[PDB]
RNA sequence: UUUGCUCCACACAAUAUAGAUGGAUACGAAUAAGGCGUCCUUGUGGCGUCGCUGAACCAUAGCAGGCUAGCAACGGUGCACUUGGCGGAAAGGCCUUGGGUGCUUGCUGGCGAAUUGCAAUGUCAUUUUGCGUGGGGAUAAAUCAUUUGUAUACGACUUAGA
RNA sequence: GCCCUGAAAAUGGAUGGCGCUCAAGCGUGUUACCUAUACUCUACCGUCAGGGUUGAUAUGAUGCCCUGACGAGUAGGCAGGCGUGGAGGUCAGUGACGAAGCCUAGACCGUAAGGUCGGGUCGAACGGCCUCUAGUGCAGAUCUUGGUGGUAGUAGCAAAUA
RNA sequence: AGAACUGGCGAUGCGGGAUGAACCGAACGUAGAGUUAAGGUGCCGGAAUACACGCUCAUCAGACACCACAAAAGGUGUUAG
RNA sequence: GAAAUUGUUGAAAGGGAAGGGCAUUUGAUCAGACA
């Protein structure tokens, strides 16, 4: 009929589904834009917290 | 974006080698043993692959893995993963 | 071997099963008429089963003939069998279901002599 | 309403004892068959005279053929028509080769430009504009200028089968 | 007619191209459609952009998954137009659709095969000159499509190779004509003229 | 040589039908290369075979045939109506079909 | 786990088919403009020509295409081989070299065909699979249980174990 | 006249949908074409009507033969029939060499109610015809009694310290 | 909500109006062949992407009776008077 | 020693029910008539 009072929803819908991940190693979905004028090197690294 | 080839190093640490397995102890550990042979023959095949990466390919990533044994952890099985390589020029990339 | 007759035409060979006789076991297949008020079947809405009606009735001519041209006549014994003696081209004897095995062989044997056809000549045939 | 013919129709009031030989009136009528024509005739007569069909008679019906059917002509046309909120007099000019073709496109034009159907129109006059420079509507004078010529740009030829192996061209 | 008909999308009117493709399937004719990004729609770009957003907002209120799916790619805007012209929930319908294939660009096999056109859906034969229309590629790239640039690139590359193919061919038929000529006015040739050849 | 065909290629289109009711007793055939009812007035009468395959061999072959004939022309673009000995299966809509040249009139 | 797997070859069996029956025959771009040929000063160039549909082009004769001979050509084509090159959008296909070999209806000969009885698709395609033989080649792993806790309601996940 | 402004509602959405712009839109004209249980012709069923025909020595006179028209149907009327218990008559009916019952995507007759056969199972009685008689035909009535399911290997089997 | 005359629905399927008690067409024995009604013929979908003359371009065009709505008032858009 | 309902064996079908109508393919199955 209409809330009555207004509040923000709870939690962010841009993080669904709130599912277990397919892997312990989260995936790099994106790399830095490439500038081919610079020397060659990695763009990421592995380690343990 | 579509993967075209992968070229691999000749020798591969047991650390990576054992990521390719689920029952390492019981296994004959034959992983990459026919591949390793491809170097023998002058080099021929690994070249044309590197060579073909060079010719086509919009991007190049490197296959690297952690030295998990240099780490106090228990799990002997390392982590392997692709890292995009940004320094200049496709060919300069794959040489690197 | 029967009187020649016009091509026997059956008009609706499919059996008229009861409505929903396929839907609940409690409803037998035997034809029964819908009397209900709203009913699609009684109302003849495109799509449902047909109902028997007099249009389907068979040619006065070929009605009652079985494929071979002979009206069938149920038979209990030789006396019965013999009522067909002047009508071999028109009737065929069916031997009654409760006639014994040794009595069938008499009948079968006499029908042969009389040139009378038998529709079920392998009943109880002690082979 | 169809493909037209033009008819002379002649009618008169029925004769009587005291008034034998009543006056006789004629209309040129544009209809598609003689049955519509005769009816149309009585429609307008009763818009003019004390008569109904019941108490009057058709004396003659004759089709009139165009005099020079392969001569181009500039027609002037006068019409009365009914709109959704009023009725109206009007003048168009049509350029064709017979009155009968002319009346066909008029009826078209009225239906197209003014949404007027057949029931709602009254042709008043259709007459040949004898000398140009009495032609008045521009969409016609346009076609009287000397040594006239024009292209027909963007040719669309009609394909006779679903696929084509070329790629067409609108040259012409 | 042929076992497969390859249609060059370019210059065609979506819904007319769809309408004829549908029928052909249903009648047993296999079809692949190419360069679907060079497809046309009447109405200026903005109109079909607004129409596309209209489509864009229909979705299952409880679960936007189950709801209407919106494909942004030119081939697929196309396929949609098509599918609606085919009774796609019937087996006979599924069957006809499997005879279809749509492509942005012109990928292998087909780039060396010949493509045809459909005059009754050819914009430059149909649209009144003056009317405004829309190119699928530009329409799609404004509703999410990601690959206009990479198709353009591959095409320009394909377009070079085929310009050669051609040039060679034109070179060779020039010879062929010159032969078929060093042999006109011969007896056999005059004979064939008589018979319409 | 390489062509041995003595028939004209053809297509099982629909059954005769309304919007919402079909009649399996009449099939509608599109005859390759026939575009007008006048054009199709030629094939009226010609016999039609729908030739198909099966797994059980029979009278010798693994090839069976449904036979029919063209009976009238249908509509404005050379489509034709035909009846068969037994109505055609309806998985056949879109299948090819053979029209012959007999009974001949030339 | 009673000799298993894979690629190549034919063989037998099954199995099926959304529907072979001469050929899917490749610029691009424009449409109030173009294609082609030619010349040239190479250009938004000169000159010529074409369209008005693929109603085309190519192929097409021979026991569903048999057995044979010759001639004129030096051309065409099929097949397996071999030379060099191209194609990554799904390249998985295109072009080129050279010898071999079949066919050639380019032209001219010899022989054959019947009785399938006046029609009856009259069987000439390509799908998947199963099992023998033998010509190449190859010689694992996953799971249960056990175990870790970066994981967990149960499954799952993540470690570890000659 | 068409178009545009005037023109604001609640799940996402409806010229029936796709989609259409010298229309696949609006007005109007001209042909062709598709298809109702309707119309025309034909076969067959049944209903009603009009004729014909006792003449034996062969079989239905409620018959047989010619002809014409018609056919929707709730409530409701009437008619001709199907089926069950039991009774009079009859067929000198069936049957332990297998009655009755039960089973059977086997056969056959009837428009239908139903009727007949085969095969399996079974074990002591049972049927056709003319008549007589009724405690005579079920899907429902939150119907009566009995039996059986899905629910479901589910809720659960956790108070009283071990 | 209540009367008048007729025709219908109720008691009635069949074709059309996507859909729908009453609208349009047409009323039903079993069937073959033909022709039509109302309504249609781009594709869904049987049937001309048929002919012809105009009109209309809508940054919420329009698209067929019953019927699933729009009005006063305005426009130097465009058309014909 | 029926039915509901159940187990096994054989056969078949199954992209948000199943079942039904006209029609035909395919598989299985079967009557009759011929001489
Ligand atoms: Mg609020
Ligand atoms: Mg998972
Ligand atoms: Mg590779
Ligand atoms: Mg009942
Ligand atoms: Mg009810
Ligand atoms: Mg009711
Ligand atoms: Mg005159
Ligand atoms: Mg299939
Ligand atoms: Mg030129
Ligand atoms: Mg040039
Ligand atoms: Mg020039
Ligand atoms: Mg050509
Ligand atoms: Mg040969
Ligand atoms: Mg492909
Ligand atoms: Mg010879
Ligand atoms: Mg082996
Ligand atoms: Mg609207
Ligand atoms: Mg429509
Ligand atoms: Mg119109
Ligand atoms: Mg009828
Ligand atoms: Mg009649
Ligand atoms: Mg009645
Ligand atoms: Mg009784
Ligand atoms: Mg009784
Ligand atoms: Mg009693
Ligand atoms: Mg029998
Ligand atoms: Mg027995
Ligand atoms: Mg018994
Ligand atoms: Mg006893
Ligand atoms: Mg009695
Ligand atoms: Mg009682
Ligand atoms: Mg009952
Ligand atoms: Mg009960
Ligand atoms: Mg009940
Ligand atoms: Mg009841
Ligand atoms: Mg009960
Ligand atoms: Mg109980
Ligand atoms: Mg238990
Ligand atoms: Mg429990
Ligand atoms: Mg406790
Ligand atoms: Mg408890
Ligand atoms: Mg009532
Ligand atoms: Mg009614
Ligand atoms: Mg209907
Ligand atoms: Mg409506
Ligand atoms: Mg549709
Ligand atoms: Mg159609
Ligand atoms: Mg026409
Ligand atoms: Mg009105
Ligand atoms: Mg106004
Ligand atoms: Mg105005
Ligand atoms: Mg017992
Ligand atoms: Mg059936």
């Amino acid at each position: 009929s209409h809330r009555k009072y207004e509040a923000p929803r709870h939690g962010h819908l841009g993080f669904l589904p709130r599912k277990r991940a397919a892997s312990i190693r989260a995936r790099v979905k994106a790399f830095p834009k490439d500038d081919r004028s610079k020397p060659v090197a990695l763009t990421s690294f592995l380690g343990y917290k | 974006l579509r993967s075209l080839t992968t070229v691999w190093a000749e020798h591969l640490s047991d650390e990576v080698k054992r990521r390719f397995y689920k029952n390492w102890y019981k296994s004959k550990k034959k992983a990459f043993t026919k591949y390793s042979a491809k170097y023998a023959q002058d080099g021929a095949g690994i070249e044309r692959e590197l060579a073909r990466i060079k010719k086509y390919a919009s991007v190049v990533r490197v296959l690297v893995h952690t030295q998990i044994r240099k780490t106090p952890l228990a799990q002997k099985k390392a982590h392997l993963a692709e890292i995009q390589l940004n320094g200049g020029s496709i060919s300069e990339k794959v040489d690197w | 071997a029967s009187l020649p007759h016009p091509k026997i035409v059956k008009k609706h060979t499919k059996k008229f099963k009861r409505h929903h006789s396929d839907r609940y076991h409690r409803v037998a297949e035997n034809w029964r008429k819908q009397k209900g008020i709203d009913s699609v079947v009684r109302r003849r809405f495109r799509g449902n089963i047909s109902q028997p009606k007099i249009g389907y009735g068979s040619n006065k001519k070929t009605k009652f003939l079985s494929p071979s041209g002979h009206k069938t006549f149920l038979v209990a014994n030789v006396k019965d069998l013999e009522t067909l003696t002047m009508h071999t081209k028109t009737y065929a004897a069916e031997i009654a279901h409760n006639i014994s095995a040794k009595n069938r062989v008499v009948i079968l044997a006499r029908a042969k002599a009389l040139g009378i056809k038998v529709t079920n000549p392998k009943g109880r045939l002690a082979l | 309403m169809a493909h037209f013919k033009e008819y002379q129709v002649i009618g008169r009031r029925l004769p009587t004892e005291s008034v034998p030989e009543p006056k006789l009136f004629r209309m040129r009528i544009f209809a598609s068959n003689e049955v519509i024509a005769k009816s149309r005739y009585w429609y307008f007569l009763q818009k003019l005279h004390k008569v109904k069909k019941a108490s009057g008679e058709i004396v003659s019906i004759n089709q009139i053929n165009e005099a020079h059917p392969t001569k181009v002509k500039n027609f002037g046309v006068w019409v009365r028509y009914d709109s959704r909120s009023g009725t109206h007099n009007m003048y168009k000019e049509i350029r064709d080769v017979s009155r009968v073709a002319a009346v066909e496109t008029l009826y078209q034009d009225m239906a197209a430009r003014h949404r007027a159907r057949f029931r709602s129109i009254h042709i008043l006059k259709v007459a040949e504009i004898e000398k140009t420079a009495d032609v008045k509507r521009q969409y016609v004078k346009q076609f009287l200028t000397k040594d006239l010529k024009f292209p027909l740009p963007h040719r669309v030829q009609k394909s006779t089968k679903t696929f084509s192996y070329k790629r067409p061209s609108t040259f012409y | 007619v042929e076992p497969v008909v390859v249609i060059d999308g370019k210059g065609h009117l979506v819904g007319r191209l769809a309408s004829v493709v549908a029928k052909q399937l249903l009648n047993g004719q296999k079809i692949v459609v190419v360069r679907a990004e060079e497809l046309n729609i009447s109405g200026e770009f903005f109109r079909n952009k607004l129409k596309y957003h209209d489509f864009l907002r229909k979705a299952t209120a409880f679960n936007k998954t189950r709801g209407p799916f919106h494909f942004r790619a030119p081939s697929r805007i196309f396929y949609k137009a098509l599918r609606g012209m085919v009774s796609h929930k019937t087996a006979r319908g599924k069957a006809a659709l499997e005879r279809l294939k749509v492509f942005e660009g012109i990928p292998p096999p087909y780039d060396k095969k010949k493509r045809v056109v459909v005059p009754q859906a050819l914009r430059v034969l149909r649209l009144k000159p003056g009317r405004k229309y829309t190119t699928l590629g530009k329409l799609s790239t404004s509703v999410g499509w990601k690959y206009e640039d990479v198709v353009a690139k591959l095409e320009a590359k394909r377009k070079v190779s085929s310009a050669e193919y051609y040039a060679k061919k034109r070179a060779f038929t020039k010879k062929v004509a010159s032969a078929n000529a060093t042999a006109a006015e011969s007896d056999v040739a005059k004979q064939l003229a008589a018979l319409g050849y | 040589a390489e062509s041995h065909r003595l028939y004209v290629k053809g297509k099982h289109l629909s059954y005769q039908r309304s919007k919402r009711v079909n009649n399996p007793n009449v099939s509608l055939i599109k005859i390759e290369g026939v575009a007008t009812p006048q054009d199709a007035q030629f094939y009226l009468g010609k016999r039609i075979a729908y030739v198909y395959r099966a797994s059980k061999e029979v009278r010798g072959s693994k090839i069976r045939v449904m036979w029919g004939k063209v009976t009238r022309t249908h509509g404005n673009s050379g489509v034709v109506r035909a009846t068969f000995r037994n109505n055609l299966p309806a998985k056949t809509f879109g299948a090819s079909v053979r029209i012959f040249l007999y009974p001949s009139n030339i």
